């Protein structure tokens, strides 16, 4: 019932991150695949975020299959466009968030992710008049 | 249930000049899908009606670009850039937000006499 | 392009009841709805009723509410409109159409048929 | 290029051989997950990958239900809704039923016996009905 609980994070902690400042889907897909294909392919079972990413990719595959099927049938042309737009735009926010989180911890280390995530909340809260110009990156 | 309205009742156009016709509806047509259910129809003497604009702001297939329209909410307008000799007819606007469906009053066009 | 042809129109003696024929072909009747349009001379179009693909639901306007009924036979893909208690205000040409732009505006309109009531012949 | 069961030593075909009737209803699986494993489901623990799969399946299917409700509300054409809801509920949910049963069973009895039950069921089904023994093998305890 809690998406992330067991990583020392909360759904409310991610609220401070605005929805718009996330990365695009295909970038996260590529970043996971190219870098960590070997990690995906192993007999070792540990760091459950590995399995979590395996569930995320499966869910995305199923949604894409639904999208193509709708593209195939569904006689009204519009309803089709409405459903396609909804699945493309609204449907991917949660998966995108999941991929960002898991890659971030998957890339560097958890403590570095938790630090970045609590610090970034500072940037949005400060006023533009005296806010520092640049925002915090995950770095490494 | 819905009261429909059209204006002006008549409009004679010298052909080759633009013209605009306005149709108004009482209740809002913005559904939760971001779309507006409003129609533009064309009717010719001795012939069946033909479609002009669909879904409020999308042109029906096969319709020439000479006709265009836009608008949202309770206000819409039909605009024709260039009037051709074959454009004479009576135009209608319709509502499809809530059943039962209601039609307008009509708008007939002609050529201004000398 | 789909082509629809009606039949059964003509003159009917006053006080009786008549049934009009509107058949369609070239598209999936089970996947789309149907509508009825009327035009007495001197006025414009007026919506009357419609039926959904299943046929379980239907709607009517207050002018003819409770006196007209519509039904479909998916076996032969033919529309049906039954008229009872006809009046002098019902003399008009009837059109059956189909709408598929997301269930809002009619797309293909049939040729229509006129119905006339009077005592002289 | 993903073998979800490979991390436990099983393959997709093992379950694909299982007919649809065998899996229970979705409500049954959700009720079992709620009643029998809620205490440790939310709590943090190490290893226990099955917990992580169950947790993400519950979110996925909740999102699917939200989609079903949203399409029911809007979607002005009256027919499409039947086809959409049918595909979302009966066809797509099969994989969810597939995964939920696998993992729930794995939690109660562990890999030791479920794999053998699977191989035995496959052996039983493969043969024709004429020489098939009376009844399908039961997992038992």
């Amino acid at each position: 019932i809690d998406p992330y609980k067991e990583f020392g994070a909360s759904v409310e902690l991610l609220s401070f991150l605005p929805s718009d400042f996330f990365p695009s889907i295909r970038d996260l897909l590529d970043t996971a695949s190219a870098l960590y294909r070997e990690a995906l392919e192993s007999p070792e079972h540990c760091s459950p975020h590995h399995t979590a990413l395996r569930q995320a990719i499966l869910c995305w595959g199923e949604l894409m299959n639904l999208a193509t099927w709708v593209g195939s049938n569904l006689e009204d042309p519009a309803s089709r466009e409405l459903v396609v737009s909804y699945v493309n735009v609204n449907m991917g926010l949660k998966i995108r968030q999941l991929l960002w989180f898991h890659i971030s911890c998957l890339t560097f280390g958890r403590e570095t992710v938790l630090e970045y995530l609590v610090s970034f909340g500072v940037w949005i809260r400060t006023p533009p008049a005296y806010r520092p110009p640049n925002a915090p990156i995950l770095s490494t | 249930d819905i009261v429909m309205t059209q204006s002006p009742l008549s409009l004679a156009v010298t052909p080759g000049e633009p013209a605009s016709i306005s149709c108004r509806s009482s209740q809002t047509l913005l559904h939760n899908n971001g779309y507006n259910y409003f129609s533009w129809y064309l009717q010719k003497p001795g012939q069946a009606p033909q479609l002009l604009i669909y879904l409020g702001s999308n042109r029906a297939p096969g319709v020439s670009d000479r006709f265009s329209g836009s608008g949202s909410g309770t206000s819409f307008t039909l605009e024709i850039s260039r009037v051709e000799a074959e454009d004479v007819g009576v135009y209608y606007c319709m509502q499809g937000r809530h059943t039962p469906w209601t039609f307008g009053q009509g708008t007939k066009v002609e050529i201004k006499r000398t | 392009q789909v082509q629809l042809v009606e039949s059964g129109g003509g003159v009917v003696q006053p006080g009786r009841s008549l049934r009009l024929s509107c058949a369609a072909s070239g598209f999936n009747f089970n996947k789309f709805g149907m509508h009825w349009v009327r035009q007495v001379p001197g006025k414009g179009l007026e919506w009357l009723t419609y039926i959904w693909y299943d046929g379980s639901n239907a709607d009517y306007v207050d002018s003819v509410k409770g006196r007209f009924t519509i039904s479909r036979d998916n076996s032969i893909n033919t529309l049906y409109l039954q008229m009872n208690s006809l009046r002098a205000d019902d003399t008009a040409v009837y059109f059956c159409a189909r709408g598929f732009y997301d269930s809002s505006s009619l797309e293909s309109w049939g040729q229509g048929a006129l119905v006339i009531v009077s005592s002289a012949s």
